[PDB]
């Protein structure tokens, strides 16, 4: 059934992003948080250098 | 100074001369004040610190180096020698023991001129801004020993690396310090200094590293020493 709709399942031109990030409602836990944006940022970095925006959940 | 105007009057160590003083003061009979120090410590300084002045015949410009016995700045010899300088630059150990070599504490370190009627608001603004976020960086000092760096808002994170460039942009290398170090001296300008404070201040020279700001000119020499590393 996948072909004729896929409600998700093909591939297509990326013009936008979206990002679920997951942070913790709590701090004190050494650099669990900044690690992990820093990441996220930089890897939005080569998005947007492409053009293409970016959303976050 | 009585006939010429303008003389120039260097002195090392006013402390020697009441250290002086002091060792004789037993002899001479007298009961020891606080410390150990003569109780004439007030005049005897204040005779000798009244002397240096600038007259309406010729005036004196004069630094001269007070010690500050086992780092004590409540040490009597200090605390008393404050009152009689116009303006009081400190040396402190902390700082040396980082590698800042014009070891001044930039806080504990004033003069009674940094006065916006008098060195214009520019230079004044620029030295109470860089006096401000140097100080509030050592508040932050304290959690950050205990808890790291991770738990500064992203707002205090900058705060201290903005601080930290500073910090060493205080330094530079002396000519007569040259003998026993390799790096050559520098010499900048009142203009400059301004310039570069200022600026790092603003937030334009973020990108670069601290080490780009440690033991420099002016900035245009930090931008340079960024690229080498």
């Amino acid at each position: 059934n996948l072909e004729y709709k896929h409600p998700y399942l093909e591939d297509r031109d990326v013009k936008r992003v979206g990002y679920l990030v997951v942070s913790t409602d709590r701090g004190l836990c050494g650099g669990l948080n900044i690690n992990l944006f820093k990441k996220l940022l930089a890897e939005m970095k080569t998005w947007t250098d492409k053009g293409v925006q970016c959303d976050l959940a | 100074r009585d006939e010429g105007r303008d003389v120039l009057l260097f002195v090392d160590n006013i402390y020697r001369y009441t250290l002086a003083g002091t060792e004789v003061s037993a002899l001479l009979g007298r009961m020891p004040s606080a410390v150990g120090y003569q109780p004439t410590l007030a005049e005897e300084m204040g005779v000798l610190q009244e002397r240096i002045t600038s007259t309406k015949t010729g005036s004196i410009t004069s630094v001269q180096a007070v010690y500050v016995p086992a780092d004590d700045l409540t040490d009597p010899s200090p605390a008393t020698t404050f009152a009689h300088l116009d303006a009081t630059v400190v040396l402190s150990r902390q700082i040396a023991s980082l590698g800042i070599y014009p070891a001044v504490d930039p806080l504990d370190s004033t003069s009674r001129q940094l006065d916006p009627l008098v060195v214009g608001q520019e230079h004044y603004d620029t030295a109470r801004g860089v006096q401000s976020i140097l100080q509030r960086y050592q508040e932050l000092k304290d959690i950050i020993a205990i808890l790291g760096m991770d738990e500064l808002s992203e707002e205090d994170k900058l705060v201290v690396a903005r601080a930290r460039k500073i910090q060493r942009f205080l330094s530079q290398p002396f000519f007569v310090a040259e003998v026993f170090t390799g790096s050559p001296g520098k010499y900048v300008s009142l203009k400059d200094t301004i310039r570069g404070f200022k600026g790092i201040m603003e937030g334009e020279y973020d990108h670069l590293p601290e080490q780009a700001f440690y033991m420099v000119g002016s900035i245009e020499e930090a931008v340079e020493k960024a690229k080498k590393l």
